[PDB]
């Protein structure tokens, strides 16, 4: 179940890109 | 990516004029207009007492010379010295730009000075009698 | 090593959990 290992890290990665653009809304939003 | 001033400025205008203190000696007009617009548009928020810094690095830019030096560089040099000169047309223009932003403000003094910079500027602007076109156009701003 | 794999799966997924909440925690100080 290698792939298992493969969605996980995907999937991981996937989550950081969505907390990195939040942060970035609430960047412009305290500007 | 962030107005990172309040959590990162004090350190980070220090830190990066340390760095950058070869901008006058290192010749390359390419990074010279860089880093002044970058000095510019930092100053343009630049609350934190740190004018020092930048309009220091702007007033050793302006000295750097504005006349060419031999007189064989007929589109030789005043191409390529030009291309030298106009990072201090440059960065006299964030200066007419920063100090725009600062008609009202606490270090007003530093726009004034550095104002009084730009009519002794013009001052040897005017002095050596210049003959180059671009002078005459940072005359006209 | 196929339960070394869920061994695998089950670390990332504790890793990147732990940093999200370093991330939520940035969202809450910009609230």
């Amino acid at each position: 179940d290698i792939q298992m290992w493969k969605v996980s890290l995907q999937k991981e990665q996937a989550r950081y890109n969505q907390l990195q653009e939040q942060r970035d809304t609430m960047v412009t939003k305290l500007h | 990516l962030l107005i990172n001033r309040q959590f990162y400025e004090e350190e980070l205008i220090n830190s990066v004029v340390i760095s950058q203190l070869s901008h006058i000696p290192e010749d390359k007009d390419h990074q010279v207009r860089k880093l002044a617009t970058q000095l510019l548009v930092d100053l343009a928020e630049g609350c934190h007492t740190h004018h020092f810094n930048s309009l220091l690095d702007i007033i050793e830019k302006v000295m750097a010379r504005s006349l060419s030096p031999p007189p064989e560089l007929e589109e030789r040099d005043v191409a390529a010295y030009s291309a030298s000169l106009e990072d201090v047309k440059t960065a006299v223009l964030g200066l007419l730009v920063i100090l725009q932003t600062k008609l009202y403000t606490l270090p007003a003094s530093h726009a004034t000075r550095v104002y009084e910079m730009l009519v002794s500027h013009i001052q040897l602007h005017y002095k050596h009698s210049y003959t180059l076109p671009i002078a005459s156009s940072i005359r006209l701003q």
